[PDB]
């Protein structure tokens, strides 16, 4: 009493395959962006700025002190 | 069923990439009259735009 085995489908088939394509968008706006560039460009150029002004005001001491001692 | 995310990986690193457009774009342009006297078969025709498969 033996039935006929074959390599068969399950009953019902097999689930749904995938195949589409699935680029997503993930990412930010070109305005929030170029937002975030602009900030960061503003927050150096005031940290240099104060440290630069600070240096200048070093390099004067520094001749000052070859003034006193060139004589 | 594991297959299209490799395919969508791929095209991740090409489909969009500007380096690959500018390598692939308007490159070996073939005209559809030119295929077909050619003798072209397959993605030859059906990129240069003809409605054709076996
Ligand atoms: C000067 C820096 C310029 C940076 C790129 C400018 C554009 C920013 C951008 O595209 O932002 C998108 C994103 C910002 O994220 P987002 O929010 O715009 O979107 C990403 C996707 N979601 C929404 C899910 C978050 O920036 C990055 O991914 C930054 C990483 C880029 C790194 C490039 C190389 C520099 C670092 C080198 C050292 C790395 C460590 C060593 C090991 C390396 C691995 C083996």
């Amino acid at each position: 009493a033996s039935k006929v085995k074959q390599d068969m489908p399950p009953p019902g088939g097999y689930g749904p395959i995938d195949y589409k394509r699935n680029l997503p968008r993930r990412g930010l706006s070109g305005y929030s962006m170029f937002a975030v560039g602009i900030g960061t460009l503003l927050f150096g150029y005031w940290s240099m700025m104060k440290w630069n002004r600070e240096r200048r005001r070093l390099q004067i001491e520094d001749f000052e002190a070859r003034i006193a001692l060139m004589p | 069923k594991n297959f299209s995310f490799r395919i969508d990986e791929l095209e991740e690193m090409l489909t969009n990439n500007r380096i690959w457009r500018n390598r692939t774009v308007d490159i070996g342009v073939v005209t559809a009259e030119d295929a077909l006297n050619y003798g072209f078969s397959g993605v030859m025709l059906r990129g240069s735009g003809i409605q054709w498969d076996l």
